[PDB]
């Protein structure tokens, strides 16, 4: 009745429990320490990508009151960001379906 | 018991069901560019070819302008390949791909600037290091960089006189190739536009037949495709001009884009040098760093000369492609070098005197000794064509090198007995349940534990032995097989998935501490963090920052094992 | 139940269903088949088309997108049996009104 | 009407329906069900068989139209009223 | 249930009070709810099968807050006795003064009899104007008081 | 506080069929079935956590607690379990699916058997607004036939052939079907590989036949994860959403159905509780899974594990579809058949408020009436809601109560959740306190709308709506003119009575299915309700030319007629 | 989704049997939910018979919305639909 | 105190078909938005008027009339500088509970932003100023700077069971105020 098909080298107490561990864990050697070079590599990764976030190529956007306050009147702005159309590009490097978003 | 709510919270089983290729690309584009760009790139991964209409239809963003602006941004980032398929009976439209190598810049960025900094001849002075670092960051970030803008932005005449001098060096080396249709068009579409025109201009009643006209059409296509791919892969036509009463300069109106194949060759040679550093002592290993440094600049292809991606290789006489590849490697003398030529680049700090023992000073008879010993070494690093001058082969070096890497990765993940068993299956084709004991002589329980552990992957393929008209593996024995190609498939996807997970976790950490990271990346906060930040929040920020430093180190360390598997 | 001894009900078979459809009596169809045989007030998530419980999606774990609706208990049983074979018959909803 | 003579059989009925539930309720249940799950068919609920199975109202007979109760509310009672502040402030600007 | 827009035409704190006064005078009376007789309508669930809890409470709290004396000083209600014309006659001065801000609503119900109150009502009043037009506006706004 | 709670009336718009990914199977599940035990002696046969009969996936009786919803069998909606499987398995339902998925991709590089421009045009045709199931199946047949025809994978041509199944339940691909009188580097590899074994055994010389590329669950599954996403549309699986991957169709997690799906029947044979087939099967599946889980660490004989791994592929077959040689009842047998799921429960089922007895004639009934026994009128009720128009009547019915026929059996108060049985409780008070929201389940009365049905139902006139007429005897009586639509003949024929329970259904019944509205058959327009035998003969004998009547006889005839 | 103006209506000006049955059922349901009636009951207590009387007097306040297969609809008050 | 335009579906029972339809609709809207606060909009005082009323529809099983309605509802919405004379009713040593006359009283004002001299002591000593203060249950003047709507609310059924066996963010409309400008704090500091 499917409970006598037990091979000889298999103990009888270690069956039935099942319940494989939550995540199989084997410590890889790719979790080593840090050096001057590794610290500098992390710092240069920090500068990069952050640079493009602070640049125009974001395309990820989806206190909003009805009146501009007197405090908002004659006030410093957030930032005059350089827009997607602002920076000059190469026209002959895009399909003709995208040129219209340029301020040619 | 771990709760199903406790699971899926720290276990991360929802991501385990993603295809690893999509996961990594999506996470890179998300953490670097943004969210809408991530959605677009993921949809591109799902559907290889589509139009802007189909993106509008398939993503929540229907705003035709919004998808367009994200697409021009992604195209700049070299993440998109496009084309125009000509509808004849109405309006002809376009289709956009996803360019895999356009995101490897976003993946290799740290290694990219590391190669750009380190590989140069002059690095003692500090200012040049910072200058080239900022220029390479600006180029890899913005994309197609224009000297017309760059010189205009530069403010000092004495400083404009050297940035123009660095562009020629990168163009000639191979880190700056003129950008054109070849980086923004798919290989199969190139070949299918170069493969039917030859079938349109042929006359009729030609005394040949379908097989003959097809073979000559394929020959003509291969010739023109090889020519037009050679033309922009490396040339002087960007800087071949020379202005009057001035210096040699690249053209001021054109754009410059930084390549990645040259950096991939640099990384591969770095892996070879590290292999030598583990295996061969540094006395004669310091030569190999420069021995490959001076040949990589004109080194041949690593996986595909791009004719093996847009079309089928062959069925009968299918040896032709590797035949011609090894034939070209043999014929081209640029890769062959003599003991005299190697002398003018070796630094003095390498003595080249005590690197030999003839029994139990920058001299050619000693550097040629290392040349010959590398050729005669068990791993065919170089092959001997002529007595005195040899060459490094890639016809029979990549398979054995990749198999060594695969074997040692499995051995690092598993035990020495697992390595012994995988090596038995490798060096003995068609092992069986008794040939294992014949060729191993290790205790059966341990060997079969390692066997069961290694079965789960694509390393070892197992054959069902049919004994009666019904096929059953329950009455008869069953022996083993290798089928190594699946094994190479497997190590690509697992590593790609793990890098995807790492990017996913750093994006999670950014999501969890967005306010803190935005505060950190502020002009006044930069450089002044001790007085401003109160001790508790400063401790939280420093701990999360060292965590991300460590995880970037982990990612970079994993960035030395998967690109080598990426080769064919 | 199916037994006259077990106080069973009288089956309304496929041919009687065909007759009622041929009459075009939609509300009578609903009353005889669903309401007066097995009407189950299930909770349906509007994100995943999967029946929950107690207004709890138990896959989104939200209680946000849980709609309350009445379906035949036989239909609920069919969905739970399909999920057993791993088949996911996800229900897509929409407002009855709003024209 | 589909252009080909289609039978009233389990093969002829697989004409244009995509109706996994109607096909199941007719014949060959598990094959159709696993097929629809495998190709991820997104059939609408329009058949009277599916309406009955799901306890929905069929679109036939008394379910083929809508019943609407008029509000009998005019246009002279839907007028916004007693609003001066907006115009007063705008002219104060 | 979707909110078509978040902010519609501003309301001064006199229209709201007259509306709540109208609501109490039209139904859910407080004077008659203070007399016994819950049965009343006898239609099955009280007066004409309806009742108004959770609306009477807030419509009493809002009117109570507006009907307590305007807090210029620690005698009238503050908003009740002014009429539509008592607010209409102020046009020729309300548009006479300049603020370039919808903060008209701040001073039309609260903070009279002090300069500093308006000094918080309009940020940087002194920088914009502190010459002579700092007492006439106070006299106008306290005119009801 | 009290943020606004909003509800919207919604209808089912459609169904998205798909397979649950591994993540979704765990996510929907609320407890993990991992032990082969359901009851233990040490717990006095009380089901506890992690067993097959774990209460956290439901309860089998009203005396228990789910502990997921803490509800009885009456109110628990059922909750899912999941199974962890070591050495995963194939799927019986999607066996041909997995096959056809393999015929499209080369198994070496896991790339599709098409050029990067071969069927992209048919893909562009596949997104046309005009597609049906027929056109979809046709285009999929086209791409399948083409990728089957193709032999060399463009990435790496490895001579794909047939990927048929065994004559067993395993899938085999002929790696070297179309190779003959030709040479290949893979071919020299194959020959040398069989020289390595033909030089080590003295008996495999005959058996080196066959032994093609066999595809097990593990091999196919790990190969499936190699497949990229850009080709899944060609394989026909929308990869936009998770579980659109082609690796989800491989059994890797078994979801354990709620015990409501597989109930445990009380008091069958022995006093000890008995279980059911699906639960027993899943207990076997769990036991085998745990055995293999331990055998990964003890190194079971590789032959026996393959035997067990073939069993796990067999137990699930019965668990899903008992087709293979046999009483085991699988999920494909709960759905299939006359008394299965669809044809037995979903469109056609047992109904409440119905009756059945012998029919007798009644020529004094109107043709649009049926005489209903007072005995069945006292059990068949109509749920009349109290208005300002019928309150006095409903109070009188409540006072009469469940036994006097113009009475009532149940009262559902306006603001309560259950009905008050009127056999007890001093109905005199309940009538006084009767409100305008109350539902009184009062007896079937004269003029009530009933459905009348004689089986088999040939045409639509096999069921008609009649006005109920309460009468003393135990038969349904009908006027003989309406015997023709029912095809009834008073020789022991029985007919079924249905009482619609809603106002809408009642109005629909009496206005569309009413006898007077259905005097004609829709097939020809000819009358079908009309005089039957003795009525025809009596009419003939009256109108016969020899019939004459004096005034007395004539007026008596007219009084009989009225 | 567009309402065809009462000026140009293409569907039948006759109440169909299905529309009559549905109108009676809906109105009887409303009455059973204590909706006010607009006819003299004369001892009638049953919602369906009350609704039949209202239909006979053409006093049922409901509108038939006849959706065309293209999605457009037209509104026919029960009074104007001729029986 | 400003208006807001909302779209809703209102179920009118046949009980209410006798009263005028506008009255019935506004009664149902009042039922739904009497003291209730809209998610991330504000607190609905009551309904002001009605804008769009569609012909009521009937589902085949209810009998009620469901009307798509667009209306304006009066809601309390301070934005950045609105004045309100608080009437507090509780004071903890983490920020006083700026309370109103039963409208909503679940708002706090942060001490770091509050008057610098204004400090709390564990032994209940009111304030120290570098010479005058205020006590509990008096008139307080402050400002408005940021609005936060508590909109996180997941609860498992077992969580609800354990919670009600044992038996926080009480509101979804929390306010806060500043006391940086002279004159804020009392109705009468001088004169
Ligand atoms: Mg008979
Ligand atoms: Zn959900
Ligand atoms: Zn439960
Ligand atoms: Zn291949």
């Amino acid at each position: 009745n499917y409970m006598s098909n037990l091979p000889f080298g298999l103990g009888y107490g270690d069956v039935g429990k099942n319940h494989i561990t939550e995540f199989p864990s084997i410590p890889l050697p790719i979790n080593g320490p840090i050096t001057n070079k590794e610290r500098s590599l992390a710092v240069k990764y920090i500068n990069f990508g952050k640079t493009v976030k602070d640049g125009p190529f974001y395309t990820g956007s989806m206190t909003n009151d009805g009146i501009e306050r007197y405090s908002d009147k004659y006030l410093k702005k957030r930032k005059i960001g350089i827009s997607i159309d602002d920076h000059p590009y190469n026209l002959n490097l895009f399909p003709n379906e995208l040129y219209n978003v340029m301020g040619i | 018991l771990v709760t199903p709510e406790d699971v899926m919270t720290i276990s991360s089983l929802e991501q385990r069901t993603l295809n690893p290729d999509l996961f990594l690309y999506k996470e890179l584009v998300k953490a670097h560019l943004g969210e809408r760009a991530a959605s677009v790139i993921g949809m591109l991964v799902a559907l290889g070819r589509l139009s802007v209409r189909e993106l509008v239809e398939k993503i929540d963003g229907m705003d035709v302008d919004s998808v367009k602006t994200t697409l021009v941004s992604l195209t700049q980032l070299r993440c998109v390949k496009y084309l125009q398929e000509t509808a004849i009976s109405g309006k002809k439209t376009t289709y956009y791909y996803y360019n895999e190598e356009g995101i490897h810049i976003l993946l290799y960025s740290g290694l990219i600037i590391d190669e750009i900094i380190t590989q140069m001849r002059v690095n003692d002075e500090e200012e040049h290091k910072q200058l080239v670092a900022e220029i390479v960051q600006n180029v890899i970030s913005l994309g197609s960089l224009t000297v017309e803008d760059y010189l205009s932005s530069v403010t000092s005449d004495s400083m404009k006189y050297t940035i123009s001098s660095l562009f020629v060096q990168l163009c000639e080396m191979g880190y700056l190739i003129q950008i054109s249709k070849l980086h923004y068009t798919p290989i199969e579409d190139l070949w299918q536009f170069l493969y039917e025109k030859h079938y349109k201009n042929i006359p009729r009643n030609s005394p040949l037949s379908d097989l003959k006209k097809r073979s000559q059409a394929k020959m003509n296509a291969k010739t023109d495709f090889a020519k037009i791919i050679n033309k922009p892969n490396e040339l002087s036509q960007i800087l071949t001009v020379d202005p009057k009463t001035s210096l040699r300069i690249v053209k001021p109106t054109v754009s410059l884009t930084i390549n990645l194949d040259r950096f991939m060759k640099g990384r591969r040679s770095k892996q070879l040098i590290n292999l030598a550093k583990t295996r061969v002592g540094s006395v004669t290993a310091q030569v190999y760093k420069i021995a490959l440094r001076l040949t990589e600049q004109k080194s041949p292809k690593i996986r595909d000369p791009l004719t093996q991606t847009g079309l089928l290789q062959d069925l009968e006489e299918a040896k032709s492609f590797q035949d011609e590849a090894e034939l070209v490697e043999e014929k081209t003398p640029g890769l062959t070098f003599n003991a005299i030529d190697l002398a003018r680049h070796l630094p003095a700090e390498l003595d080249l005197r005590g690197s030999l023992l003839s029994r139990k000073p920058h001299s050619a008879s000693l550097i040629n000794s290392h040349l010959k010993i590398l050729a005669s070494s068990n791993f065919p690093f170089l092959n001997e064509t002529k007595p005195g001058v040899y060459y490094v082969p890639y016809s029979k070096l990549m398979p054995v090198l990749k198999s060594s890497v695969y074997e040692y990765v499995i051995a690092s993940t598993l035990g020495p007995s697992a390595m012994r068993l995988s090596r038995c299956i490798r060096d003995n084709k068609l092992v069986s349940e008794k040939i294992i004991n014949s060729t191993a002589l290790m205790k059966e329980k341990d060997i079969r534990s390692t066997l069961a552990s290694l079965i789960r992957y694509n390393s070892v393929e197992i054959q069902e032995v049919p004994r009666t008209a019904d096929r059953s593996a329950s009455r008869a024995v069953f022996l083993f097989r290798c089928k190594e190609t699946h094994s190479y498939n497997f190590m690509r996807q697992n590593l790609e998935w793990n890098m995807a997970n790492l990017l996913f976790k750093k994006e999670k950490l950014k999501q969890e501490n967005s306010t803190l990271l935005k505060k950190a990346n502020r002009d006044d906060v930069k450089g002044r963090e001790n007085e401003l930040l109160l001790p508790s929040e400063l401790n939280q920020l420093k701990m999360v920052n060292e965590r991300e430093l460590n995880v970037f180190a982990r990612l970079s360390r994993l960035l030395s094992l998967w690109e080598v598997f990426q080769m064919a | 139940t199916e037994g006259r001894s077990r106080d069973g009900g009288l089956r309304l078979g496929e041919m009687e269903r065909d007759c009622v459809i041929a009459y075009g009596a939609s509300q009578l169809l609903l009353e005889r088949l669903m309401i007066s045989s097995d009407a189950f007030e299930v909770d349906v998530c509007d994100k995943c088309g999967l029946m929950g419980y107690s207004g709890w999606c138990t896959t989104c774990k939200s209680a946000e997108n849980i709609i309350k609706m009445t379906i035949p208990y036989a239909a609920k049983l069919l969905f739970q049996e399909l999920l057993s074979m791993n088949i996911a018959p996800r229900l897509r909803l929409e407002d009855i009104f709003q024209q | 009407y589909k252009g080909e003579v289609l039978g009233i059989t389990r093969f002829g009925l697989s004409k244009m329906r995509d109706s996994v539930l109607q096909l199941a309720s007719f014949e060959k249940t598990t094959d159709h069900l696993f097929d629809a799950a495998f190709y991820m068919k997104k059939d609408a609920v329009e058949g009277v068989s599916e309406c009955i199975i799901l306890g929905q109202t069929m679109s036939i007979g008394t379910g083929s139209f809508k019943v609407v109760k008029g509000t009998n509310i005019s246009e002279k009672d839907l007028v916004p009223k007693r609003c001066l502040f907006e115009s007063l402030s705008n002219e104060a600007a | 249930m979707k909110v078509l827009e978040e902010r519609n035409a501003f309301l001064s704190d006199y229209e709201v009070l007259k509306f709540l006064t109208d609501l109490e005078k039209k139904h859910l009376w407080d004077q008659k709810s203070l007399a016994a007789l819950k049965k009343s309508r006898s239609k099955g669930k009280q007066n004409r099968p309806y009742n108004h809890p959770e609306l009477q409470g807030i419509t009493r709290n809002v009117v109570n807050y507006l009907s307590i004396n305007k807090n210029f000083i620690n005698e009238k209600s503050g908003i009740s006795k002014m009429s539509d014309e008592s607010f209409a006659e102020l046009m020729t001065k309300l548009n006479s003064f300049k603020l370039f801000k919808a903060e008209k609503l701040q001073i039309v119900n609260q903070l009279p009899a002090n300069m500093v109150h308006l000094y918080s009502i309009v940020e940087e009043c002194d920088a914009r104007f502190d010459e002579k037009t700092i007492e006439e506006m106070l006299e106008i706004i306290s005119g009801y008081a | 506080k009290e943020v606004v709670v909003s509800e919207t009336p919604k209808r089912i718009k459609g169904l998205e069929f798909s397979a649950l990914s591994a993540a979704d199977i765990v996510a929907q599940s609320e407890v993990e079935v991992s032990t082969r035990d359901l009851f233990d002696l040490e717990k006095d046969r009380a089901p506890k956590a992690n067993g097959a009969l774990d209460p956290k996936m439901g309860v089998s009786s009203s005396s228990l607690e789910c502990a997921t919803c803490h509800g009885n069998l009456a109110s628990c909606h059922g909750h899912f379990g999941h199974l962890k499987l070591a050495l995963p398995v194939f799927h019986i339902g999607y066996f041909k699916a997995t096959i056809q998925i393999l015929q499209g991709i080369c198994k070496n590089c896991s790339a599709i058997l098409l050029s990067e421009t071969d069927k992209r045009q048919f893909l562009h045709e596949l997104r046309r607004p005009g597609v049906d199931n027929l056109r979809r199946m046709g285009i999929l047949k086209k791409i399948l036939d083409q990728c089957k025809k193709q032999r060399r994978c463009l990435h790496c041509g490895a001579l794909n052939g047939v990927v048929k199944k065994a004559a067993a339940l395993k899938i085999i691909h002929d790696t070297f079907r179309w190779v003959g009188k030709k040479s290949a580097p893979e071919k020299d590899i194959w020959v040398g590989e069989w020289k390595e074994v033909l030089a080590h055994n003295p008996e495999l010389e005959r058996y080196v036949k066959r032994c093609m590329d066999d595809l097990n669950p593990l091999k196919t599954l790990n190969l499936f994860k190699q497949i990229k996403s850009a080709d899944c549309e060609l394989l026909g699986i929308d990869a936009t959403v998770p579980s659109g991957r082609p690796e989800t169709y491989i059994w890797r997690y078994l979801p354990a159905p709620p015990v409501c799906i597989r109930p445990s029947v009380m008091m069958q044979d022995s006093p000890a509780s008995n279980e059911d087939d699906l639960t027993v099967k899943l207990t076997e599946i769990v036991w085998t899974s745990s055995l293999i889980k331990a055998g990964l660490d003890k190194g079971i004989s590789i032959n026996n594990m393959m035997e067990h791994w073939d069993y796990l592929q067999l137990t699930v077959a019965m668990y899903i579809n008992s087709d293979s040689v046999k009483p085991i009842r699988g999920f494909c047998q709960r759905l299939k058949g006359k008394q299965g799921r669809f044809r037995g429960n979903l469109s056609g089922k047992r109904v409440d408020f119905s009756g059945r007895t012998v029919i007798s004639p009644d020529p004094n009934l109107s043709i649009d009436e049926v005489a209903v026994p007072d005995r069945v009128a006292k059990v068949l009720t109509y749920p009349e809601k109290v208005t300002r128009y019928n309150r006095h009547k409903l109070q009188e019915l409540i006072v009469n109560g469940p036994n006097v026929h113009p009475g009532a059996n149940y009262l559902l108060k306006r603001n309560e959740d259950a009905r008050r049985n009127l056999r007890y409780g001093d109905r005199m008070k309940l009538a006084k306190n009767l409100q305008i929201g109350d539902v009184v389940e009062r007896h079937l009365e004269d003029g009530d709308v009933v459905l009348f049905n004689r089986q088999p139902s040939l045409h639509r006139l096999s069921i008609l709506s009649h006005y109920a007429k309460i009468r003393p005897w135990r038969t349904f009586r009908l006027n003989e003119c309406v015997c023709t639509p029912y095809n009834a003949d008073f020789d022991g024929d029985e007919m079924n009575l249905h009482v619609p329970q809603t106002e809408e259904a009642r109005a629909e019944a009496i206005n569309l299915m009413g006898v007077k509205n259905n005097l004609l058959t829709p097939k020809s327009g000819e009358p079908i309700i009309a005089a039957t035998q003795d009525f025809i003969t009596g009419s003939y004998l009256i109108s016969h030319k020899d019939s004459f009547y004096d005034r007395a006889t004539l007026t008596q005839l007219l009084s009989m007629m009225s | 989704e567009k309402a065809i103006p009462k000026d140009q209506r293409a569907t039948t000006p006759y109440m169909t049997k299905y529309e009559r049955a549905r109108i009676l059922g809906t109105r009887a349901l409303q009455i059973s939910m204590n909706a006010p009636v607009f006819v003299d009951l004369e001892g009638e207590t049953d919602p369906l018979r009350i609704a039949m009387k209202e239909l006979a007097e053409k006093k049922i306040p409901l509108v038939i919305r006849r959706y065309l297969p293209d999605g457009s609809f037209e509104d026919w008050s029960v009074e104007e639909l001729i029986v | 105190f400003i208006l807001s335009k909302i779209a809703d579906l209102v179920r009118i029972p046949p009980d209410q078909f006798h009263r005028d339809t506008i009255s019935a609709i506004t009664h149902q809207l009042n039922n739904k938005f009497a003291n209730k606060i809209i998610p991330n909009v504000g607190l609905c005082i009551t309904i002001y008027d009605l804008l769009t009323v569609e012909e009521g529809q009937l589902k085949p099983g209810d009998g009620s009339s469901y009307i798509n309605v667009t209306f304006r509802a009066v809601v309390f919405k301070p934005f950045l500088g609105e004045i309100v004379t608080g009437w507090i009713s509780k004071c903890t040593a983490e920020g006083i509970k700026v309370s109103l006359l039963g409208i909503f009283d679940d708002i706090f004002i942060p001490q770091n932003m509050l008057f610098e001299g204004c400090y709390y002591t564990p032994e209940e000593s009111a304030w120290i100023w570098p010479k005058l203060y205020f006590d509990v249950n008096e008139k307080i003047r402050f400002r408005i700077e940021r609005e936060v709507f508590v909109d996180v609310k997941p609860k498992s059924p077992k969580e609800r069971e354990l919670e009600e066996r044992a038996q926080e963010k009480p509101p979804a409309y929390a306010l806060l105020g500043s006391c940086q400008t002279d004159g804020m704090g009392l109705v009468s500091w001088w004169e």
